[PDB]
């Protein structure tokens, strides 16, 4: 089996810096009636398949823009990035496309460093019919920001809580590289109207003081 | 034209069996090699074998031999895996690729998610999450839906089935202590917009046959 | 935009006497350079591989041990898609169907070869 080690494992650049990718393979990938190395290289954005940039170490698929260059030969072989686009965001995995039983590699996780951003917060109420059935939901939302970085803490009548929210965020926004994170506050209807003033407190780098958005139950 | 879709149930009990199915079309089907790729996140691509559908031909990796097993019905243009004794390393996205004369695995197909557990599937709770003036900012407004306590993953969120892409933030979904999965998509607009837009989210979880419309809008008071 | 080619065969048995050599020739068409294609051959019943040429090199760590040593690839005009199947010491145990292939990287046609072993006697 032949074994492909990617490098860096990650790495951040801005939009427009040059970018290489290391994987280098344990054994040679060459095949002798082609005089060619069988290597391939596959981007992969969150949520869809990998996609085939380049095939037999040095070939671009259809459509590729030419800013991707892959070289190399030997066991030895590099994905280049001559400037770096926002929606180049994504995984680059390598693949010994020569040798059964084939073999990708584990994988170069491109980041892209940008500028900072203060979150739009939004705060959302328990809707309606959520409640008719015993479970309160409440959500707070921060809109594109950058860095990732920053606390969502929810006072309840000014009082902190505490392992009763759980938050998710989103990959880096394949076109001005930002993130979204959204804090989900959970109660009983219980608790939900026994209560009179929700809110999140959200504390960023792009903000100067801490931002706060609430509203008061029954509205 | 070429293109491949995966199916395949997404909810299994350990140590029972799962055949993912590979539909093809856009080509002569019998005579490309037929790829199957696992993932999973804390891993990267694993390459399963290959399928040569008509000639009936076959080549496993030595780890999957005995798990999986191939086999294709040209009557359909359907390449099938089957995998056995499934084992929570069996959790994962499955692919089939396919290729063509300079390349082999050009072609992916959207994959289908599999997660093996002795646990039972749970159709979504659509709650909207309204726009509003606590939900204003400048004249763009945030609306979305919550979707809730579905298991197991996945669900296929989308606005007005495509009448609606940017500004749709759909969450990666999250454990709740309920051993359940929770989910929040929303979707910026003008707040102008909001009179005259029909919004609704399309919430689709096909492990429990779940098919939500939910519109989203300000209320009715 | 489809290297998709037909593999051709004899089209007619091959006929061979007892203890002699035998060759099966396989081509693809349109012809092109199947230097870096796999080729190989197939012993109809159970699908035994007779012999197997790739990346340039016959795989004789991969055919059926019955065939060891009593194979070759002609190999004059492959950039034609041209090649062929010589077997020595020829047995009747060799008499029957044969399956003679090509695999252009996703692509992978074939053709069906048989031999027949004459007895001279």
């Amino acid at each position: 089996d032949i074994e492909l080690t990617q490098s860096p494992s990650s790495l951040a650049v801005s939009a427009g810096e040059k970018v290489t990718m290391s994987c280098k393979s344990s054994q040679s990938l060459l095949n002798s009636g082609n005089q060619k190395n069988y290597l391939a290289w596959y981007q992969q954005k969150p949520g869809l398949p990998p996609k085939l940039l380049i095939y037999g170490a040095s070939t671009r698929e259809s459509g590729v823009p030419d800013r991707f260059t892959g070289s190399g030969s030997g066991t030895d072989f590099t994905l280049t990035i001559s400037s770096v686009q926002a929606e180049d965001l994504a995984v680059y995995y390598c693949q010994n496309d020569h040798s059964y039983p084939l073999t990708f590699g584990a994988g170069t996780k491109l980041e892209i460093k940008r500028t900072v951003a203060a979150p739009s917060v939004f705060i959302f109420p328990p809707s309606d019919e959520q409640l008719k059935s015993g479970t309160a939901s409440v959500v707070c939302l921060l809109n594109n920001f950058y860095p990732r970085e920053a606390k969502v803490q929810w006072k309840v009548d000014n009082a902190l809580q505490s392992g009763n929210s759980q938050e998710s965020v989103t990959e880096q926004d394949s076109k001005d590289s930002t993130y979204s994170l959204s804090s989900t506050l959970t109660l009983s209807k219980a608790d939900y109207e026994k209560h009179k003033v929700y809110a999140c407190e959200v504390t960023h780098q792009g903000l100067s003081s801490p931002v706060t958005k609430s509203f008061n139950r029954g509205e | 034209e070429v293109k491949l879709h995966e199916s395949g149930a997404g909810l299994v009990k350990p140590g029972a069996s799962v055949e993912i199915s590979c539909k093809a079309t856009g080509y002569t089907f019998s005579s490309f090699w037929i790829e199957w790729v696992k993932q999973r996140p804390g891993h990267g691509l694993e390459w399963i074998g290959e399928i040569l559908p008509g000639r009936g031909r076959t080549n496993y990796n030595e780890k999957f031999k005995g798990k999986a097993t191939f086999t294709a019905e040209t009557s359909s243009n359907t390449a099938y895996m089957q995998l056995s004794s499934l084992t929570s390393e069996d959790s994962a996205v499955y692919y089939c690729a396919t290729g063509n004369t300079m390349v082999n695995m050009p072609y992916w197909g959207q994959g289908t998610t599999v997660t093996v557990s002795s646990a039972s599937t749970k159709g979504p709770s659509v709650f909207p999450l309204a726009p509003s003036s606590k939900s204003t900012s400048g004249g763009t407004a945030a609306l979305g839906c919550l979707v809730k306590d579905y298991f197991p993953e996945p669900v296929t969120v989308s606005w007005n089935s495509g009448a609606l892409t940017s500004g749709v933030h759909t969450f990666p979904a999250v454990l709740q202590s309920s051993g359940l999965y929770s989910l929040s998509s929303v979707v910026t607009v003008p707040s102008s917009s909001l009179g005259t837009q029909t919004y609704i989210c399309n919430v689709n979880h096909k492990p429990s046959n779940t098919k939500v419309d939910k519109k989203v809008e300000p209320k009715s008071c | 935009g489809s290297g998709q080619f037909r593999v051709i065969g004899p089209g007619h048995p091959i006929r061979a006497l007892v203890g002699d050599e035998a060759e099966l020739p396989c081509r693809i068409s349109p012809g092109k350079n199947a230097t870096g294609m796999e080729v190989g051959w197939y012993r109809s019943p159970f699908s035994r591989v007779v012999h197997l040429y790739r990346n340039g090199k016959d795989q004789d760590a991969e055919q059926a041990p019955e065939y060891r040593g009593r194979t070759e690839l002609l190999k004059e005009s492959i950039g034609e898609g041209k090649v062929a199947l010589r077997i020595q010491n020829v047995r009747f145990s060799d008499e029957g169907g044969y399956t003679c292939f090509f695999r252009d990287h996703s692509y992978q046609e074939e053709a069906a070869v048989e031999l027949k072993v004459e007895d001279p006697f």
